[PDB]
C-alpha cells in the first residue's frame, strides 16, 4: 500500500503546485461588480447568465462580473460579492421623472439596501451618474422640474465649494450636485470609515471612465491600507 | 371566490394540524436522560482553497469529499491521508453548490452561471453541462448516476437526465428562491427549502407537491432529512432550526436560544439522529439534541462563517466548510 | 534596589514576546506576510530578554563576570546580533508598509511568504555578519592598554572597540535603519495627508500624526541616545563615562520590552491575548 | 393562477396524518435503537478509529 501513499502523495505535490501558480494568478486581478439599474446605462459602460469583462490598464488585470438578469428584488447571491475590490454602481441621473415610485428613488433605495448590507459592511461602492446629457436636456428645455418628484430640491442651495464644468449652466449644476447629494447622505451616514462612496458624473460619450475606476481601485486599496495600521 | 375558498382551505389546514397535536416532543422526552456534554476536536484541518467555501458533499465511503469555493475550483480531498486527490478548474469563478454521486464517478458543481456542469471523474472533462434554469443553482443532488436534482434561484426545482440533458420533471409553485435541498435514504421524496418561510416536501416520480411546512419566519438557508425518513430539520436566518415530521405535517420542536441571534447556514443529522449539528453565522458551530432542544457542544474553530456542514455515511466524522478557506474535520 | 526593576524589565520582555509569539503561532488567521515580520522582531526581542538582558544585570550587580572569556564573547556577540536584528526588523516592517500603501496594485506581487522567508533569512545573516563574525575573530578589540587589561583578565569584563568597528556596527545597525524608516514613514505620511485631504473634498459634510508620532519616538528615544554617545565615546576618548554609556545601552535595551505594545496592538491581536488569557 | 393554488391545496387537505404522540415516540424509539451505532454519540475507542 506503500506505492498508492507515494502515488497519492506526487498527485497532491503536482495539485499544490498548480495551486500555488493559480494563487499568484488570482491575487493578481481584482474583482469588480457592475450592480446598475435596467435603464441606468450599463451597456453604455460596459462596452468600455453572468456577463464577465476582463479589461486590463496599467498592467493590472481587473474583471468585471456584471450579473444579467435575475430580476428579482431579492438579492440572495449579493453575499457571494463579498471580496469584490469594489462595487461600480450605475444610476441614470436623468430620470428624476420616470416612474417606470420614481426610478431616481427606486436606485436610491436600492443604494441604500447595498450600503446597509451586514456581508458588505466593508465593500466600496464606485458611483456613476450617467446620461448626463440627457438630465441636462430635461433640467435646461424641460417643463418638468425635480422639485414636483422631490420635495427637498426647493431649500436646496448649490454647493460654495465645487466644480462646474467650463461650459455649463447654474441650474443644471444644481440639479447634478443635489443628485449626487442625494446619494452622499446615505453614503455619510452609514458607514463609519470602512467603505467609501465615489461618485463620478459619466456621460455617454466619455472614454475616461477606465481611468476613473482604475484610480477608485487604488484610493480603495490605499485607504484600506491606511486604515489598517491605523493611519487614516 | 377563489381567494375565500384558499382562505378557508388554510383555515381548515390550521384546525387539522390543531387536532393532530396529542402531546409536545419535549412532553414525551424529558422523562428519557440527556446526551450530556459532546466534546469534538478538530482532528483533520484541510488546507488549499483561497477564496470562501460555500459547499462540501461527502462521499459514500465516507472517504472522499469534495468542496467548492469562489476559486472557480472543485477540489476533491482524501479525508484520511490529507491529500488532494482532484483539483478541477471550473468555467465560471461563482459556484454555490456541489454534490458527489453514490458511486463516486461523477460530481457536480453550480452557481450564478444557471448551468449544472457535471464532472467524470474516472475517465477530469465535462461530462455535461445542464442548461434551462432561469437563476442561480442553490443546491444539487445524486439519485443515481443518471438523474440529478437541482435547486435554482428561479423558484423552481427540477429533476434533470444526465443522458439527455433535458428536465424530465419540473417542481414548480414555490413563491421563493430555493436555497436547499435533501434526498430521502429511498430517493422516492425530497425536500426544499426557499427564501420564503414555507418548506415544501416533493415526489420524485410524480412531480407534485405532496406537503407543505411553514413554521420558520425568515430565509431557509439550509435544510436536512431525518435518517428514519420521516422528518427533516431546517435552519433559517431567523436564529431558529425547527424539526418537522412528514407524518404529523406540523413541527416537532424548536431549537434556538436567546444567546444566538445569527441565522443558520447549514444542517445535518447524525447517524442516530439524537445530534443535530447547525452551522451558524456567529463564526462557529452548534451541536443540538434534536430530542429535547438542549445544545450540547460547540465547534469554535473557524474564523470565518460556517457555510456548509455534513457527516459522513458511516457517522464517523464531521466536516464543516467556512469562508476562511479551511475545512476542518471533526470527530 | 537595582535588581527588583531589572528582573521587572525581564519579566515583562520575556512575557510579552512570548505572548506575540504565541499568537502568531496558534491562531491560523494571524499568519501574514507582514505577521512574519512581526514574528521574527519578537524572537529577537525573547532571545534579547533571555540571554542579553539577564546576563548584563547579574554583571552590573555581582561587579564580576564569573563566567568564562569564551562567555563573556558570546554574551557580547549575542548583544550585538540581538539588537541590529531587531532595528533592521523594525526598519524592513517599516518597508513592508511603505510599498503596502505607495503601490497597492503591486504590494501582492512584491510581498509573498516565500520571498518573505528570504527576507527576514537576509536579515538575520546581515544581524549574524556584523555581530558574531568581528567579536568571535577578535577584530574588534583595541589596542590602548586599558582595554588589554580588561580583556586579558577573565574577572571583569567591559567593552572595548575599535574606531572602525564601532563606527560600522553603529552605521549598520542603526543610522541607514533610521534614515529608511525616516524615509519611508514621511512618504505614507504625506499619502494619509492626500488621502484625509480628498476625503474632506469629496465629502464636505490627527491619527496619522499621533500613530507615525508613538512609532517613530519611542524607537528613537529608545536608541539614537545611545548611538550618538557610542560614537562620541569613540570621536572623543575621555568624553564619555562607563556609567552614562550603560545606563544608555539599558534605555535601548527596554524598547524590547515596549515594542510588542505598540507594533501588536489590533482587533485581532486583542482578540487573540484575550483567547489565550 | 388562484386556481393553481386552490387545487394544490384542496390536494393538500386530505392526507391521513398520524398523532403527534406517535411520531414523537417513533423518532424517539429509532434514536434509541441506533445509539449504540453512533460513533459521535459515544466516543469511538482510539483503536480503529480513522482519524485518530
Ligand atoms: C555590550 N553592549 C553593546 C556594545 C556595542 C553595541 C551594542 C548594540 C548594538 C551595536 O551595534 C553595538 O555596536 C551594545 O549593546
Amino acid at each position: 500500500q506503500r506505492n498508492e501513499e507515494k502515488a497519492q502523495r506526487e498527485a497532491n505535490k503536482k495539485i499544490e503546485k498548480q495551486l500555488q501558480k493559480d494563487k499568484q494568478v488570482y491575487r493578481a486581478t481584482h474583482r469588480l461588480l457592475l450592480l446598475g439599474a435596467g435603464e441606468s446605462g450599463k451597456s453604455t459602460i460596459v462596452k468600455q447568465g453572468i456577463f464577465e469583462t476582463k479589461f486590463q490598464v496599467d498592467k493590472v488585470n481587473f474583471h468585471m462580473f456584471d450579473v444579467g438578469g435575475q430580476r428579482d428584488e431579492r438579492r440572495k447571491w449579493i453575499q457571494c460579492f463579498n471580496d469584490v475590490t469594489a462595487i461600480i454602481f450605475v444610476v441614470a441621473s436623468s430620470s428624476y421623472n420616470m416612474v417606470i415610485t420614481n426610478r431616481l428613488q427606486e436606485a436610491l433605495n436600492l443604494f441604500k439596501s447595498i450600503w446597509n448590507n451586514r456581508w458588505l459592511r466593508t465593500i466600496s461602492v464606485i458611483l456613476f451618474l450617467n446620461k448626463q446629457d440627457l438630465l441636462a436636456e430635461k433640467v435646461l428645455a424641460g417643463k418638468s422640474k425635480i422639485e414636483d418628484y422631490f420635495p427637498e430640491f426647493a431649500r436646496y442651495t448649490t454647493p460654495e465649494d465645487a466644480t462646474p464644468e467650463p461650459g455649463e449652466d447654474p441650474r443644471v449644476t444644481r440639479a447634478k450636485y443635489f443628485i449626487r447629494d442625494e446619494f452622499l447622505r446615505i453614503s455619510t451616514a452609514s458607514g463609519d470609515g470602512r467603505h467609501y462612496c465615489y461618485p463620478h458624473f459619466t456621460c455617454a460619450v466619455d472614454t475616461e471612465n477606465i481611468r476613473r475606476v482604475f484610480n477608485d481601485c487604488r484610493d480603495i486599496i490605499q485607504r484600506m491600507h491606511l486604515r489598517q495600521y491605523e493611519l487614516l | 371566490q377563489l381567494r375565500q375558498e384558499a382562505e378557508q382551505l388554510k383555515n381548515q389546514i390550521r384546525d387539522a394540524r390543531k387536532a393532530c397535536a396529542d402531546a409536545t416532543l419535549s412532553q414525551i422526552t424529558n422523562n428519557i436522560d440527556p446526551v450530556g456534554r459532546i466534546q469534538m476536536r478538530t482532528r483533520r484541518t484541510l488546507r488549499g482553497h483561497l477564496a470562501k467555501i460555500y459547499a462540501m458533499h461527502w462521499g459514500t465511503d465516507s472517504r472522499l469529499l469534495v468542496s467548492a469555493s469562489q476559486d472557480g475550483k472543485l477540489i476533491i480531498w482524501d479525508s484520511y491521508t490529507t491529500n488532494k486527490v482532484h483539483a478541477i478548474p471550473l468555467r465560471s469563478s461563482w459556484v454555490m453548490t456541489c454534490a458527489y454521486a453514490p458511486s463516486g464517478n461523477y460530481v457536480a458543481c453550480g452557481g450564478l452561471d444557471n448551468i449544472c456542469s457535471i464532472y467524470n471523474l474516472k475517465t477530469v472533462r465535462v461530462s455535461r453541462e445542464l442548461a434551462g434554469h432561469t437563476g442561480y443553482l442553490s443546491c444539487c443532488r445524486f439519485l443515481d448516476d443518471n438523474q440529478i436534482v437541482t435547486s435554482s434561484g428561479d423558484t423552481t426545482c427540477a429533476l434533470w437526465d444526465i443522458e439527455t440533458g433535458q428536465q424530465t420533471t419540473t417542481f414548480t409553485g414555490h413563491t421563493g428562491d430555493v436555497m436547499s435541498l435533501s434526498l430521502a435514504p429511498d430517493t422516492r421524496l425530497f425536500v426544499s427549502g426557499a427564501c420564503d418561510a414555507s418548506a415544501k416536501l416533493w415526489d420524485v416520480r410524480e412531480g407534485m407537491c405532496r406537503q407543505t411546512f411553514t413554521g420558520h419566519e425568515s430565509d431557509i438557508n439550509a435544510i436536512c432529512f431525518f435518517p428514519n425518513g420521516n422528518a427533516f430539520a431546517t435552519g433559517s436566518d431567523d436564529a431558529t432550526c425547527r424539526l418537522f415530521d412528514l407524518r404529523a405535517d406540523q413541527e416537532l420542536m424548536t431549537y434556538s436560544h436567546d444567546n444566538i441571534i445569527c441565522g443558520i447556514t447549514s444542517v445535518s443529522f447524525s447517524k442516530s439522529g439524537r445530534l443535530l449539528l447547525a452551522g451558524y453565522d456567529d463564526f462557529n458551530c452548534n451541536v443540538w439534541d434534536a430530542l429535547k432542544a438542549d445544545r450540547a457542544g460547540v465547534l469554535a474553530g473557524h474564523d470565518n462563517r460556517v457555510s456548509c456542514l455534513g457527516v459522513t455515511d458511516d457517522g464517523m466524522a464531521v466536516a464543516t466548510g467556512s469562508w476562511d478557506s479551511f475545512l476542518k474535520i471533526w470527530n | 534596589g537595582m535588581g527588583i526593576v531589572m528582573s521587572l524589565i525581564v519579566l515583562a520582555i520575556v512575557f510579552g514576546n512570548v505572548l506575540v509569539i504565541t499568537a502568531i503561532a496558534k491562531f491560523e488567521r494571524l499568519q501574514t506576510v507582514t505577521n512574519y515580520f512581526i514574528t521574527s522582531l519578537a524572537c529577537a526581542d525573547l532571545v534579547m530578554g533571555l540571554a542579553v538582558v539577564p546576563f548584563g544585570a547579574a554583571h552590573i550587580l555581582t561587579k564580576t563576570w564569573t563566567f568564562g572569556n569564551f562567555w563573556c564573547e558570546f554574551w557580547t556577540s549575542i548583544d550585538v546580533l540581538c539588537v541590529t536584528a531587531s532595528i533592521e526588523t523594525l526598519c524592513v516592517i517599516a518597508v513592508d508598509r511603505y510599498f503596502a500603501i505607495t503601490s497597492p496594485f503591486k504590494y501582492q506581487s512584491l510581498l509573498t511568504k516565500n520571498k518573505a522567508r528570504v527576507i527576514i533569512l537576509m536579515v538575520w545573516i546581515v544581524s549574524g555578519l556584523t555581530s558574531f563574525l568581528p567579536i568571535q575573530m577578535h577584530w574588534y578589540r583595541a589596542t590602548h592598554q586599558e582595554a588589554i587589561n580588561c580583556y586579558a583578565e577573565e574577572t571583569c569584563c567591559d567593552f572595548f572597540t575599535n574606531q572602525a568597528y564601532a563606527i560600522a556596527s553603529s552605521i549598520v545597525s542603526f543610522y541607514v535603519p533610521l534614515v529608511i524608516m525616516v524615509f519611508v514613514y514621511s512618504r505614507v505620511f504625506q499619502e494619509a495627508k492626500r488621502q484625509l485631504q480628498k476625503i474632506d473634498k469629496s465629502e464636505g459634510r490627527h491619527k496619522a500624526l499621533k500613530t507615525l508620532g508613538i512609532i517613530m519616538g519611542t524607537f528613537t528615544l529608545c536608541w539614537l541616545p545611545f548611538f550618538i554617545v557610542n560614537i562620541v565615546h569613540v570621536i572623543q576618548d575621555n568624553l564619555i563615562r562607563k556609567e552614562v554609556y550603560i545606563l544608555l545601552n539599558w534605555i535601548g535595551y527596554v524598547n524590547s520590552g515596549f515594542n510588542p505594545l505598540i507594533y501588536c496592538r489590533s482587533p485581532d491581536f486583542r482578540i487573540a491575548f484575550q483567547e489565550l488569557l | 393562477q388562484a386556481r393553481k393554488l386552490v387545487e394544490q391545496l384542496k390536494m393538500e387537505a386530505n392526507i391521513d396524518r398520524i398523532k403527534v404522540s406517535k411520531a414523537a415516540a417513533d423518532l424517539m424509539a429509532y434514536c434509541e435503537a441506533h445509539a449504540k451505532e453512533d460513533p459521535l454519540l459515544t466516543p469511538v475507542p482510539a483503536s480503529e478509529n480513522p482519524f485518530r
